[PDB]
C-alpha cells in the first residue's frame, strides 16, 4: 500500500520494481481501455460563436400562385 | 376610368405567377460577399501583426 522499492528487516531484504503511477501498469491501462472506440481518438467540435440563421433570405417571400 | 386604374410593371414574366425581384434572387451571393468581406476584416483585426 505504502509503494515502497525496498525493505531490509535484519538478514532479510527484498528489493520491488517501480510501482505503476495510479493503480495500472501502461499494459493494464490498455488493456482497460480496449473498450474505447477509433482506437482511443477522440474529437471536439468547435464553433466561433455565432448562431447561424439558414432561414435568412427566405423570410421576405409571398406566394403567388394556386398553392399547393 | 371604367376599370381599376392601376397597371402593374412586372419585373420578369413567369407562366408561374412569381413575380420575382432583382433583390431576393440575389440575396444570398451578396450575404456570401459581405461574409467574406466579415471574414478578411476579423483576420486583419485579429490577426494581421506577429
Amino acid at each position: 500500500p505504502d509503494r515502497v522499492i525496498s525493505r531490509q528487516m535484519g538478514p532479510f531484504n527484498v528489493q520491488y520494481s517501480q510501482p505503476p503511477d495510479g493503480f495500472f501498469y501502461p499494459a493494464e491501462l490498455a488493456i482497460l481501455k480496449r473498450f474505447k472506440r477509433s482506437g482511443g481518438l477522440m474529437t471536439v467540435s468547435t464553433s466561433r460563436g455565432e448562431e447561424g440563421r439558414p432561414w435568412a433570405g427566405k423570410t421576405a417571400y409571398i406566394r403567388y400562385g394556386d398553392g399547393l | 376610368v371604367g376599370v381599376c386604374p392601376f397597371v402593374r410593371y412586372v419585373n420578369m414574366m413567369d407562366l408561374d405567377g412569381f413575380t420575382m425581384g432583382e433583390v431576393e434572387y440575389l440575396v444570398p451571393v451578396a450575404s456570401k460577399i459581405d461574409k467574406t468581406d466579415y471574414d478578411r476584416l476579423l483576420a486583419q483585426h485579429y490577426n494581421s501583426w506577429k
